[PDB]
RNA sequence: AAGAACCUUACCAGGUCUUGACAUCCUCUGACAAUCCUAGAGAUAGGACGUCCCCUUCGGGGGCAGAGUGACAGGUGGUGCA
RNA sequence: GUUGGGCACUCUAAGGUGACUGCCGGUGACAAACCGGAGGAAGGUGGGGAUGACGUCAAAUCAUCAUGCCCCUUAUGACCUGGGCUACACACGUGCUACAAUGGACAGAACAAAGGGCAGCGAAACCGCGAGGUUAAGCCAAUCCCACAAAUCUGUUCUCAGUUCGGAUCGCAGUCUGCAACUCGACUGCGUGAAGCUGGAAUCGCUAGUAAUCGCGGAUCAGCAUGCCGCGGUGAAUACGUUCC
């Protein structure tokens, strides 16, 4: 719970890691990745380009 | 001769004028207009009233010496409280925050 | 009058052929306005050249999309596919010099 | 290394678990789903469920919890359901729906067999042994392929090391083959160890 | 295995000469093509206002006087180092031509390069020059070690 | 009246719209046959740095495809017929 | 921003208002190197946090405008 | 890890707290709290100001907080020849 | 298109068809093949991405995370404030801009695609030399806003100069963002104007919409791009041959 406003920083909001972190989803490459895999993330699936 | 300096003849009067400290491209365009003069017009083909007009207006600005004054005087300043700044200045480091690892031989 | 798509790169030319003099009119300009070039010019009547109907037909072409060399290919393009339906024996004629191929060159 | 099956045969033969659109809700839906599938995983740690497809309606939530076990699922008149219910309510925000479908023959399902094996070596059943009972299971289930691996130190053994008993065809080259894919972890005495099965289910044509 | 096909340029316009439009796209620089078909246009007014003659006749004629007839070719079979003397083909007389009059012409001491483009065109076409000495040169070297082949 | 479809599948929004359209056929308005919309297209890549600058790229996507269907001549069983239609979980029906 | 004119901790302005009460007389210690130095500043010895010692800096005229950090250097290197 | 001013942040120097930041309970269950006054560089503080938990056949329990509480909690400290 | 205007075309995107040596000449086992026909947008493996096997390095990671057993466990837990990570004798990588004229400046024309936006994009007016500021249209959207290109083409001037080459650095200037830009943001004034007169030995890679080149957008993100990832524009040269490596 930082102080003010810019301290704030987006976190994993599954990791709790705050790096990497994709905006849309608030997830970190790796935390995503895998859930995108087994296909929990609504309409994400992976490409071919 | 303009603010003491012998600006070059054979060259346009902007040009011969980027040569005097303390006028630039854009100083020189603003003087020769508020001169009321033709900014084409050469060195060697003006005429002395031109000229006059030309030093008259210059006079107002800040040019060679003193100039060259109101800098040094900075120098002194900075070397004068010690701050970050005047210790780069006088170390020959980057003075606005460059990294000095690679890249900063201008100074060095 | 007498229709054809051409399309090279993300040119996309609506050719039409219209009874006239050899005037090609792109976005309503002239086409040196549109295109500056005159090898790009000669190149988007190749068609016409060949088929001798330059001077037989006005060429009102709309554009979007692509640059100038773009634009032009999608013309040429569209003409030959125009003359096509003006007249189907010129396909033979067309078809020997690769103008009714579309050119199917992307970015990678 | 190698690309997950499950990875690149979504919305291609397999389908997603959490079936809904959401634009400015995405995250809060998202998150809330993360939640729900982290929390029956924890409660039912023992009913044999595996694709708890997530559906969504602005405030009404539909879980469908596909489970081998649906008569222990459901519970003593609805027992478990209504629990699980209650605090998904408290918890989610919306009107937790309990829709309930049945895992026939587990050994078709990846995550199922895999987490079997996964209890088998927390008993320090041989890891030899442990992988065979599935196996065979897996093929009188009517299974084309079946690749059971167990990875680390294996029966406390010093060094770890990798024990995979294969039967049939693992066509990972097929993007129509429909391989499952699941991953477990093994956490015994001596650190933890890997149960990775892959599981070969005719071709979707 | 089998000769690729070299891409088919279009005839220079107002010359009517692939030849011309060669000497355009070797010319071209970071893909600017109108800078070299105006440096041409402009290089060919100012032949045309010297000479008096068509273009393309001296342009025809500073060619010819360039593009090489034999040339030197690296063998070191065993020991060797043979420079075998080798007969350019006819398309690879042109590359040679083409390469060497604007290689030299970007050179020479002129302003600008439709000037510098002109007057190696006349020096070449008086069978003069360094882009017609070039070819000498090369000649010169394979006459000296022709004993090969 | 105006809906607009948006979802990820574009076979259930296209069981959708057939519904949505015979649905109105069946109350009688005119329909605006459903009108394919420019499917978005947001590609997230997710890539290793190996070697500092080569770097092993992975592309995930998800694509929004939107159908616009507009009545014409709209009817009181339309309106009706409209909110009883159960449009599934991966498509937005906005009216 | 330059709209909103020159900065300043509160906390220290407060405290060099207490001395300008007063002649001058105690010395601020203060980790706000970057509080700008105003004129109400001159004639005091401030005490600046150059992050691990507090150094006493002098307040001159020409060094008014300039922040507290610019006299405190925080790396040391000959 | 060419998106480090603070944050990030791990490092340092100094200030500071020690169920310790958090964390399970154990229970005790109040309000928890906002809050703005005074400090302080801020944390850490004391308090100006401000506490009503809901559900409760109104017992308890779900909680949250503080306290007590207890093993622990928690370690970017080890081992990637576990 | 501004509006009425069916909606033709184009575009959007669901569903289809289309290339097969299929058909026709030669050739050759009468076949396969090969050579060439036509037809077609496509010709003989349509072109791109996606998806391999069993490998070994007890390769690397307990600074993604988790982890059995160690250790610390009023500290090897934790919190704050300032500072450092941004130091610079130098080294090894990656990259950008120059070293001008096929260029610099000056103005007139232009012609892109992809992508982003509501806690925002912000039109458009308005203000300042400019960066920005004002207020606020319209629009979470093929509807509105960001973008709506730059290279380039055509006018004009300088004229091969350390230069209207070049931009470093420093001085004095402003403006945003944030609690705060001293260390340590970016941007814009204005002056200054370094090196560089186009990078050897050597080393790597590349057969076309490629090399080269010029712009655009986006992620991360308060702000911060000579990085990364898209997108489009312009657009080559060479491939004889297998003699050698």
């Amino acid at each position: 719970t930082p102080k003010f406003k810019v301290q704030e920083y987006t976190r994993c909001e599954r990791c709790g890691r705050p790096h990497s972190v994709i905006r849309k989803f608030k997830l970190c490459r790796i935390c995503f990745r895998e859930l995108a895999y087994k296909g929990q993330i609504p309409g994400v699936k992976k490409a071919s380009w | 001769r303009i603010a003491g300096v012998d600006i070059p003849r054979d060259k346009r009067v902007v040009i011969s004028l980027t040569y005097i400290f303390g006028i630039g491209r854009t100083t020189a365009q603003q003087v020769l207009k508020e001169a009321g003069v033709s900014e084409d017009t050469r060195v060697r083909d003006l005429t002395e009233e031109e000229l006059g007009k030309i030093r008259d207006i210059i006079d107002k600005l800040k040019v060679e010496g003193d100039l060259r004054r109101e800098v040094s005087l900075n120098i002194k300043r900075l070397i004068e409280i010690g701050s970050y700044r005047g210790i780069r200045h006088r170390r020959g480091l980057p003075v606005r925050g460059q990294n000095s690892k690679n890249n900063a031989r201008t100074r060095k | 009058q007498y229709y054809g798509t051409g399309r090279r790169k993300s040119s996309v030319a609506r050719v039409r052929l219209v009874p006239g003099e050899g005037r090609i009119v792109v976005n309503n300009r002239e086409i040196s306005e549109h295109i500056p070039s005159a090898a790009l010019i000669e190149d988007i009547k190749q068609p016409l050249t060949l088929t001798e109907t330059a001077g037989t037909y006005d060429v009102l072409v709309n554009v979007h999309g692509g640059g100038l060399s773009g634009q032009a290919g999608a013309i040429r393009h569209g003409i030959a596919r125009a003359l096509l339906e003006a007249d189907p024996e010129y396909r033979t004629t067309l078809k020997r010099a690769g103008l009714l191929t579309r050119d199917a060159r992307m970015k990678e | 290394q190698k690309v997950n099956p499950v990875g690149l045969r979504i919305g291609v033969i397999r389908d997603w678990e959490s079936k809904w659109y959401a634009g400015k809700d995405y995250a809060d839906f998202l998150h809330e789903d993360l939640k729900i599938r982290e929390y029956i995983s924890k409660r039912l740690s023992d009913a044999s469920v595996s694709k708890v497809e997530i559906e969504r309606a602005a405030n009404r939530v539909n879980i469908t919890i596909h489970t081998a076990k649906p008569g222990m699922v459901i519970g003593k008149g609805g027992s478990e359901v209504e629990a699980l219910r209650k605090a998904l309510n408290s918890l989610t925000g919306k009107r937790v729906h309990i829709n309930i479908l049945e895992i026939k023959r587990a050994d078709l399902d990846a995550q199922l067999v895999a987490d079997n094996i996964a209890r088998q070596l927390e008993n320090r059943v041989s890891f030899r042994r442990a992988q065979k009972q599935q196996i065979q299971r897996t093929m009188r289930a009517g299974a084309q392929g079946v690749k059971t691996m167990v990875s680390g130190r294996l029966g406390g053994a010093d060094i770890a090391r990798s024990e995979y008993y294969s039967e049939g065809t693992v066509p990972l080259h097929t993007l129509r083959a429909d391989i499952d894919y699941a991953t477990s972890e093994a956490d015994t005495t001596y650190g933890k160890l890997g149960v990775k099965v892959w599981i070969y289910r005719g071709e979707v044509l | 295995k089998g000769p690729v096909a070299k891409r088919d340029v279009l005839p220079d316009p107002i010359y009517n000469s692939k030849l011309v439009s060669r000497l355009i796209n070797k010319m071209m620089i970071d893909g600017k093509k109108g800078k070299s078909q105006t440096i041409l246009y402009k290089s060919f007014d100012i032949i045309k206002e010297r000479t008096g003659n068509d273009a393309m006749e001296v342009f025809e004629q500073a060619l010819k006087n360039i593009m090489p007839v034999l040339e030197v070719k690296a063998r070191r079979v065993g020991g060797a180092n043979y420079q075998v003397p080798v007969e350019v083909r006819p398309e690879r007389r042109t590359t040679l031509g083409l390469r060497w009059l604007v290689n030299y012409a970007r050179l020479r001491g002129e302003k600008t390069m439709e000037e510098r483009l002109a007057n190696e065109i006349l020096d070449a076409a008086n069978n003069t020059g360094a882009a017609v000495k070039k070819r000498e040169d090369t000649h010169k070297m394979a006459e000296a070690n022709k004993a090969f082949a | 009246i105006r809906i607009r479809l948006k979802a990820y599948d574009h076979r259930i929004l296209d069981q959708s719209a057939e519904k949505i359209v015979e649905t109105a056929k069946r109350s009688g308005a005119s329909v605006s046959g459903p009108i394919p919309l420019p499917t978005e297209k947001s590609v997230y890549t997710i890539l290793r740095a190996v070697h500092k600058y080569k770097d092993s790229r992975e592309q995930f996507e998800m694509r929004t495809h939107k159908r616009l269907i507009d009545i014409v001549n709209p009817t009181p069983q339309t309106v009706d017929a409209l909110m009883r239609l159960d449009l599934p979980s991966g498509v937005d029906i906005e009216i | 921003s330059l709209k909103k004119g020159p900065f300043v901790d509160g906390h220290l302005m407060t405290k060099i208002e207490k001395l300008n009460e007063t002649d001058k007389k105690q010395v601020v210690k203060t980790w706000s190197r970057r509080s700008t130095i105003f004129p109400q500043f001159i004639g005091h010895t401030i005490a600046v946090y150059d992050g691990r010692k507090h150094v006493p800096v002098f307040i001159s005229e020409d060094m008014v405008g300039h922040k507290l950090g610019e006299f405190a250097p925080t790396r040391t290197y000959k």
